[PDB]
């Protein structure tokens, strides 16, 4: 059966400014089947309050979901997105770079 | 508004 | 300009673990307005945009009754297809369906759609003439023949040309502030040194709506397509979208590069330069 790998991007809703509230996002798209596991990390640990958009799909039938949580960035906290899907041998971890 | 007639493959 | 209405339905079987998961979502252009999730506690169609929250209970009860009817036909379909493909009862399988309509810039009916996919691949689709069907699989032939005999295309044509478009116009009018708006991209560039002799210039478009946008770099006015890294347009979470495009610039050459931005919200296309 068909299996497509998720593309992953981690970023903030607004440009990051230390001390100002924002949302940390992890967008996963282009994948199939639809079961997928997405966690957001603060200094390596799983953030518990994380929500996601309702499952939808593109013209070519591939799925997409936005995972997101409120946060206030600092000079020193590190963030990341960790994803698991049938197409990945091990979970894939993407770090947040205030720049992409 | 949704289509209101059933369709089965 | 032009507008569309689309409903997306996904049904996934869960052998042993109970009834299949069924998720439905509706969109007008790039704005989601309703959802139904078989696993959620309400068991009702629910609002996802501010302008639809005002339709009354007749609307919500009727869409909840029809969305549930769709859930059940997909439950039967998961069984019918396992049979057509002689597959095991133990595996998870997916059925997806999308249907909807497009109106042009005169808001008249332009095109209608009704199509299904099974496990990620095209299964059957209503043709553009809304009178005939495309089925690639031999397995899908049974569905096509059945639908022809039962004149299913005639019923859908009626809906796509009448009901579908009439209600898209109503939504466009009722949510004019959201839907008939345009949010122009806010742009900026970043400069970061890769080595002592190259640097990455990244062109950013943020906070724009609708999603369609064209972001490109040129060097001395020549398109740099093969040499531009472009990410997929992504949602900011607040109804707008974001995108960037980057190029690697040899030392001293920043003045040669221009980033070009086209988007319906801009009075004219932007030409930006790092300087």
């Amino acid at each position: 059966m068909i299996q497509r790998t998720p593309k992953i991007q981690v970023y903030s809703r607004h440009p990051a400014e230390n001390g100002k509230s924002n949302f940390l996002n992890c967008y996963v798209s282009g994948f199939h089947p639809s079961d997928i596991e997405v966690d957001l990390l603060k200094n390596g640990e799983r953030i518990e309050k994380v929500e996601h958009s309702d499952l939808s799909f593109s013209k070519d039938w591939s799925f997409y979901l936005l995972y997101y949580t409120e946060f206030t960035p600092t000079e020193k906290d590190e963030y990341a997105c960790r994803v698991n899907h049938v197409t990945l041998s091990q979970p894939k971890i993407v770090k947040w770079d205030r720049d992409m | 508004l949704l289509f209101g007639y059933p369709v089965y493959v | 300009g032009s507008h569309s209405m689309r409903y997306f339905f996904t049904s996934v079987s869960r052998p042993g673990r109970g009834e299949p998961r069924f998720i439905a979502v509706g969109y007008v252009d790039d704005t989601q307005f309703v959802r139904f999730d078989s696993d959620a506690a309400s068991q009702r169609m629910e609002p996802r945009a501010p302008w639809i929250e005002q339709e009354g209970p007749e609307y919500w009860d009727g869409e909840t009754r029809k969305v549930k009817a769709h859930s059940q036909t997909h439950r039967v379909d998961l069984g019918t297809l396992r049979g057509y493909y002689n597959q095991s009862e133990a595996g998870s399988h997916t059925v997806q369906r999308m249907y909807g309509c497009d109106v042009g810039s005169d808001w008249r009916f332009l095109r209608g759609y009704h199509q299904y996919a099974y496990d990620g691949k095209d299964y059957i689709a209503l043709k553009e003439d809304l009178r005939s069907w495309t089925a690639a699989d031999m397995a899908a032939q049974t569905t096509k023949h059945k639908w022809e005999a039962a004149h299913v295309a005639e019923q859908l044509r009626a809906y796509l040309e009448g009901t579908c478009v009439e209600w898209l116009r109503r939504y466009l009018e009722n949510g004019k502030e959201t839907l008939q708006r345009t949010d122009a991209p806010k742009t900026h560039m970043t400069h970061h040194a890769v080595s002592d002799h190259e640097a990455t210039l990244r062109c950013w478009a943020l906070s724009f709506y609708p999603a369609e946008i064209t972001l490109t770099w040129q060097r001395d006015g020549e398109d740099q397509t093969q040499d531009t890294e472009l990410v997929e347009t992504r949602p900011a979470g607040d109804g707008t979208f974001q995108k960037w495009a980057a190029v690697v610039v040899p030392s001293g050459q920043e003045q040669r590069y221009t980033c070009h931005v086209q988007h319906e919200g801009l009075p004219k296309p932007l030409t930006l330069r790092w300087e």
